[PDB]
Order: structure tokens, then sequence, then C-alpha cells
RNA sequence: AUUAGGGUUCGAUUCCGGAGAGGGAGCCUGAGAAAUAGCUACCACUUCUACGGAGGGCAGCAGGCGCGCAAAUUGCCCAAUGUCAAAACAAAACGAUGAGGCAGCGAAAAGAAAUAGAGUUUUUCAAUGGGGGAUAUUUAAACCCAUCCAAUAUCGAGUAACAAUUGGAGGACAAGUCUGGUGCCAGCACCCGCGGUAAUUCCAGCUCCAAAAGCGUAUAUUAA
């Protein structure tokens, strides 16, 4: 009542499944170059950039806070993004024109938490891990 | 207003680490836990029950 | 514990006579129950010569000894040549260098290659 | 490049990390047999699953199938030779009933303790690692050595240990 | 095969029909292939007849077979 | 790779087949080449020069520079495995070989395994490696492994400072209604949600939990 069943009907079944797979959002995103062209990392897991300025982003309701973020320009393709500086007081380790390493935020391009439109995170500055500076296991060079 | 970054971290009174003798490592540590939970001292079981207070 | 002296016992296996190279080849196994360390290979040479009644201990060659884990044993390989002349003819140069009589080392291969490439630019008496 | 030496894996982690019942059952075994880490238990799990998977395949085939005859006798022979099953058990259906403690009993660490050469299962572990135990005149320092039934009666102190004719704290005390 | 066309001079097109099996769906497809065959004047095949052909050396850009026997209708 | 079964996905990379030597054509020799550590020309780059002229091709092995999130030594040797060839090895008398092999660097990944043990009323016993060495062994020569600390004759654990880490403790999900600080701030939080003066969630101290010489994070992909 819903499927063809004939013994010699393999061509119908093959074309049926091929057509309906484009309706799966996950499958389509994997077999189309539109997502990669709009992805600033270009398919990589990390990227390097230069800090342009420090900015503050307000949290979404019902939370209330100022989230410390940074605007960086990527070296490989000269694109501008906004990245989050995670831990407490870690904004003081970052200065303008510093070189930073950026990673994703864990949801494959989706925004995370109460931070509006932020999907990137700072993990390393001036060739030393940011979390290591927070724990004072290393000192900022220069 | 980015001037308040690190407010609580720098405001916390500093408490030093307390020196204590070391714990056994490896197979000895597993032996220690086995005797604490079973064997010694034979309902709900509490692993980190705390003293009362308010 | 009973303090004793040091004594070794030797056995052979997979014996074969090789007339094409004027020698006999076999596997040598030595048991040293109370030895302090590893038995030097020259000592095994003397015992093997005595056991197989060879006129000169210099015509037996031994190499490649592995000590069994746990101690008390060692296994290797041995060759008994028919005479001293045959040994000096059929033996690899590195093995006879261990026994005393061998050619010296030729100069470093890098130096030879440099001279060879320089001479490729010339012709006649210059080369 | 151009190296053809093979290697593989022997253990797998459980797929529910924090299960209260499983955690307690495993802490029982670590204390009872004196193991070092959970990885030693999970190693035994993989061997049992390989045996049980093979048995299920053979029991599907008809009895007179040639592969069932050759493989069935081979796996039963291995179980008897290592003491996993007693010789009364002859049919291939009894291998499906093997459990984790059945294999842990045959470790060298627990064999020497039950043989009387050690005061405790933790005393047995250090003795093996310190080159005091020999199996058929061969020093063994691997606690996970699985002893065969025909080799049980050959376990004794090594001949180079102080405990049996060795000594070729006392050595440093007298100087 | 079966004769498909007889419009060239001393050359015919034959067609072979067969069923191809798709493992995933456990079912079959219909497919066909075409070949160009040299036809000797000793035969007079018509569209729809069945022929037996044999392999030979290359005779043109596309011809690799010769007609050996004709079974009428 | 993943796994009830059916499937989904990866395969530049050791073996087999194809193609190329900056780009693009053309060709001589030769049994065999449209050859590039062969030749000829053009294009793009580029080196020496007494200015007349003459040279170059690392997607071979080491090395540089750039590029990037991203990948080792300008090492030793033909001892083994092979190739070439006028050639067995030796004797005045040692063929070449960055193919290949051996070491250095190397927490990609895989296997084994220390950081104590036994007692007596908080002190007593043994045992052993990490390490230092050796008549020596291994090796082309070294190195690692293995053997030993007298065979007449050979160093060494008590805070055994020879001192284990990485993440967590409302729920999913194993584990504190502890004690200070902060007061919708600073911050946490993959999701639900905490924080506005008594915070089970932030910053710390104690205690506890999980895996353990390993453990977090990001991005892909398989199961779910
Ligand atoms: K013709
Ligand atoms: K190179
Ligand atoms: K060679
Ligand atoms: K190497
Ligand atoms: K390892
Ligand atoms: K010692
Ligand atoms: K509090
Ligand atoms: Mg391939
Ligand atoms: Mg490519
Ligand atoms: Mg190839
Ligand atoms: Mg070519
Ligand atoms: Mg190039
Ligand atoms: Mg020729
Ligand atoms: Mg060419
Ligand atoms: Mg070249
Ligand atoms: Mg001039
Ligand atoms: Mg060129
Ligand atoms: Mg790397
Ligand atoms: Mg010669
Ligand atoms: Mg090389
Ligand atoms: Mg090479
Ligand atoms: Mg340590
Ligand atoms: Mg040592
Ligand atoms: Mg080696
Ligand atoms: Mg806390
Ligand atoms: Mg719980
Ligand atoms: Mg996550
Ligand atoms: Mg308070
Ligand atoms: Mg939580
Ligand atoms: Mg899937």
């Amino acid at each position: 009542m819903t499927k063809t069943n004939g013994q010699n009907a393999a061509r119908k079944l093959v074309r049926l499944r091929c057509r309906n797979r484009w309706a799966d959002k996950g499958w389509k995103r994997a077999h189309t170059f539109s997502a990669r062209k709009a992805n600033p990392f270009g398919g990589s897991s990390h990227a390097k950039g230069i800090v342009l300025e420090k900015i503050g982003v307000g949290a979404k309701q019902p939370n209330s806070a100022i989230r410390k973020c940074v605007r960086v320009q990527l070296i490989k393709n000269d694109k501008k993004i906004i990245a989050f500086v995670p831990n407490d007081g870690c904004l003081h380790f970052i200065e303008e024109n510093d070189e930073v390493l950026v990673s994703g935020f864990g949801r494959s391009g989706h925004a995370v938490g109460d931070i509006p439109g932020v999907r990137f995170k700072i993990v390393k500055v001036s060739n030393v891990g940011l979390y290591a500076l927070y724990r004072q296991k290393k000192e900022k060079p220069r | 207003s980015l001037a308040r970054a690190g407010k609580v971290k720098n405001q916390t009174p500093k408490v030093a680490k307390q020196e204590k003798p070391k714990q056994p490592r490896g197979r000895a540590l597993k032996r220690l836990k086995y005797t604490r939970r079973f064997l010694s001292k034979t309902e709900k079981v509490h692993m980190n029950k705390q003293p009362p207070g308010k | 514990f009973q303090k004793k002296k040091a004594e070794v016992c030797i056995r052979t296996s997979q014996f074969k006579v090789n007339k094409l190279l004027n020698r006999k080849q076999f596997i040598v196994e030595v048991n040293h129950p109370h030895w302090c360390g590893t038995v030097p290979t020259q000592l095994i040479r003397k015992k093997l010569a005595t056991l197989y009644k060879v006129p000169d201990a210099s015509q037996v060659s031994l190499f490649g000894f592995k000590t069994k884990f746990g101690g008390g044993k060692t296994t290797g390989f041995g060759l008994i040549y028919d005479d001293l002349a045959s040994l000096k003819r059929f033996e690899p140069n590195y093995r006879k260098t261990r026994m005393g009589f061998g050619k010296a080392r030729l100069p470093a291969r890098k130096s030879v290659k440099e001279r060879r490439n320089r001479n490729k630019k010339l012709r006649g008496k210059a080369k | 490049m151009r190296n053809y030496n093979n290697f593989n894996r022997v253990w797998k982690a459980p797929r529910r990390p924090f299960e209260k019942e499983r955690l307690d059952r495993e802490m029982k075994l670590c204390g009872q047999y004196g193991l070092r880490c959970k990885r030693e238990i999970w190693r035994v799990n993989m061997t049992l699953s390989k045996m049980r998977r093979t048995a299920r395949l053979l029991l599907t085939l008809p009895e007179n199938h040639p592969r069932r005859l050759l493989e069935g006798s081979a796996i039963m022979r291995r179980c008897h030779e290592y003491g996993f099953l007693d010789e009364e058990k002859d049919k291939l259906d009894y291998v499906l009933s093997l459990t984790v403690p059945d294999i842990l009993e045959r470790r060298l660490q627990t064999i020497v303790f039950k043989a009387g050469l050690a005061k405790s299962v933790h005393h047995a572990r250090v003795l093996i690692q310190q080159r005091h135990i020999a199996v058929a005149k061969q020093i063994v320092t691997i606690p996970s050595f699985i002893v065969r039934v025909s080799s049980e009666r050959h376990i004794a102190f090594a001949d180079a240990s102080p405990f049996g004719n060795g000594r070729t704290r006392a050595k440093a005390a007298k100087r | 095969g079966v004769v498909h066309s007889t419009k060239m001079h001393r050359t015919i097109i034959i067609r072979r029909n067969y069923l191809h099996f798709i493992k995933k769906y456990q079912r079959y497809q219909k497919r066909h292939k075409s070949l160009a065959v040299h036809c000797s004047p000793a035969f007079d095949p018509k569209q729809g007849d069945e022929v037996v052909i044999g392999q030979c050396r290359p005779l043109s850009k596309t011809i690799r077979y010769n007609v050996l026997e004709v079974v009428s209708k």
C-alpha cells in the first residue's frame, strides 16, 4: 500500500531512495559545498588570527552579564569573526595585534549558551596555552 | 564596560595548601579502597557524609 | 646455598658436515649454572676444541650468542674448519677481525665519493 | 615504510561509564584478586566474548558438519588444557557458561597464593615480580601468566632466589 | 542476440538483453547492450531474428564480430 | 573503521596496475624511451662573467625558504636482502649502490608492566627494581635487550624527597544538604539551568568520586 514490491523493480527503488536523501538536512550538508564556502575555518578544526579589538557582548534573557569577547581576523583568508575568552580575568592576557589560535565552541557552527551569535573560542595566545596562563603554569613571553 | 574583568578572582582571600603525607599508588591504592568500602565496617550508603551545620 | 667453583658444560645439535666449504657447522649450547656474568667466547673455543679433538683452537669460529632469560644458559653457532688456511679463505672479514687476523679499515666512504666525483671532470693523466 | 609486523588490541571499554551495579561488582574483583587497574578485568572480558562468539557459530551448524568437528574439538581441548572446564564437561554447550572468575582463577598470581607459597594475594604479586617463582625450572615474572593443569605441580621457588639455593639486605648488611 | 537494425551495407546492429541484480534491494533491473556485426551475403537476416556471432580481429572502428548462424523468426 | 542481521563510510600512503618529472611540443641512440641526474626550441623563473660569452631543473636522500592547525638527522654502513657486470673467495690484490639496512628525533597507534610486602606493641624484619658498574655478551662498529654484583676475589631505598596526574561532586551521571569570599557583578553552564546577602552549580580550603602513565578540548566519521 506504500511500497513497490515487484521482483524486477530495483530501478524504481534505487531512484526513490536517491531522491529522498536530499531531504535529510545532515546528509545534504555533507554532500554540498555551500556550508564549507560560508564556514570561516574552511573545514579545519582550528585557525590563527590577529586580534583587532576587545568588545563586550551582553547575555540573553533571563541571564544578565557582560561576556568578554574579542574580534579577530583570520590569516588564511582575511575573514572577521568574534571569539569568546573563557575563564575568569583572562582578558588581561590579550592585547591588540596579538596572534591567537581559535577553535570551535562544540556545536559544529551553532551558537552556544546565552552568548548571542558566538561560535568560536580562544585557546592559545602568543604560542602559549590560554588555560596554562590562567593556572600560572607558564608566563606570557616578551 | 570591560574594567571589571577578574573582579572575584582578585578579591578572594588567599589560603595556602596544607601539607599531608602521600597516599599509596597503583595496586596498593585499590587495596586501600577495597577494605574501606567492604571488609572493614561490614540501607543507604554515604561516601562523603558531612557534619551538620547551617 | 653451597659455594662452589665455576664450571661449564657444552652440547651441540643439528650437526652437519659441509664438504663444499671444508667445515662442519652446528648449534652450540652451553650451561653455566653458577657463572658470574657471561662466559667469554674464547673460553668456549678452548672447550669445543678439546671436545671435538681439533689440533688447533684457532680453526673454530663462533658467533651470535643469546643468553636465555632467567640465566644459566646461552646458545650460539659454531664452525669447525679443516685447517687454518681454509678458515682464512672462507671467512668474512669482520669475523676474522675479531679473531685477530684481518685487513684494516679502508678510508671513510665519504672521502672516496668526493674524489670520484672530482675525477669525473677530467681526462687523461689528471685522473 | 615497508615493515610488515602485525599488531592488534586486546581490550575494550564498557559503553556505560557510570553504572552503579557494574562499578561495585568490579571493585569486588580488584580487591579479591589484587589487580592493578580496571584494564586487567576488561582484558578478560574480550577473551570470553571471543570464545562465546565462536561457540554460537558452531552450534548453529549441523553436527556432522566438518568444520564443527574440527573446531569443536579444538576449542574444548584448549579449555580442558587450561582448567577453564573440568573433564566431565564434554559437550560444546558448556563453553557458553564460562564466567570472568573462571579465568581469573588460573592466573599465576592467584595460583601461588592458593598453593601456599604466599601469605596473601598481594604477597604473591611482589614475589612474582621479584624473580622468586619458577614454573618447571623457568623463572616467570608475569603475573598474568595462565598456568596449565599439567604444569600446576611444577611450581616452586626458583633456584637462584634466597628462598631456593641462591645468594651467590643481608648482602649489604655485612659490609 | 536479436537483430535490431539492417540499414548499413553488409553490417547489422544486434542487441543483447539481460537482468542485473542489485544486492541491497534483492531485486533485478533490465539492461541491454548493442554491438555492430559484419553480415556475410550468405545470410539474409531481418529485424527480430536471432543470430549466433563469433569474435574476430578488428574489422572497423566498431566491428569485432561476424555472423555465423541465423535462426529465422 | 563500525557491527545481531541487512548496511554506512574511508582508501594520497608499503603489494599489483596507470601516469609525470616547472609548463608545452619535437627527437636521436637503442631489442626496448616520445627517456628528462639524454638532446632541441619556445614560455615563466633563475646563476657566473674580464660584457665577448657560458649555465640550471630535489614530486631521489639529507637539508633550507615559504605555506599553513599540521609532519624528524645537511648521521653510520654495504654486515644482511637484492640489482648491474668483463665479476666466486683468497693471494702485492677489499667493484658500485641515500635501493636497502642500522642508530638519532618521535605520548600517531599497539603489547607487558613499578610507585611495596610480612609481622609485633609503632617499630622490627626480610625482598627487589629505577640507578652505578663488569672477566664480558650483542653489533659491520656502536646502541638497546638479555646475564652478574664472586667463580679465591665485585655497589647500592625509610619521609623507601626514588614524593602521580587529569577532570569532576544539583540532574542526565559515580561522588558534600561542610567552611570562607562574591552579591544578576565576576563567572559557570555541550542541554535543562545557577548567580539579585543563608549559592548543593561561580572564586578557594578540606573531604570524596572516575580513569590512570595517562587524562581533557576542537573538527570530521561509524553506532546510538
Ligand atoms: K582495408
Ligand atoms: K627531500
Ligand atoms: K650489499
Ligand atoms: K628508524
Ligand atoms: K606504552
Ligand atoms: K637496593
Ligand atoms: K557558601
Ligand atoms: Mg590508493
Ligand atoms: Mg590530493
Ligand atoms: Mg606504485
Ligand atoms: Mg615517463
Ligand atoms: Mg617543483
Ligand atoms: Mg641495447
Ligand atoms: Mg620529456
Ligand atoms: Mg633531479
Ligand atoms: Mg677576453
Ligand atoms: Mg626543461
Ligand atoms: Mg604531528
Ligand atoms: Mg676478488
Ligand atoms: Mg639510507
Ligand atoms: Mg630509503
Ligand atoms: Mg614517582
Ligand atoms: Mg640496573
Ligand atoms: Mg636494535
Ligand atoms: Mg567546589
Ligand atoms: Mg548520583
Ligand atoms: Mg562535549
Ligand atoms: Mg555567603
Ligand atoms: Mg554539574
Ligand atoms: Mg549514523
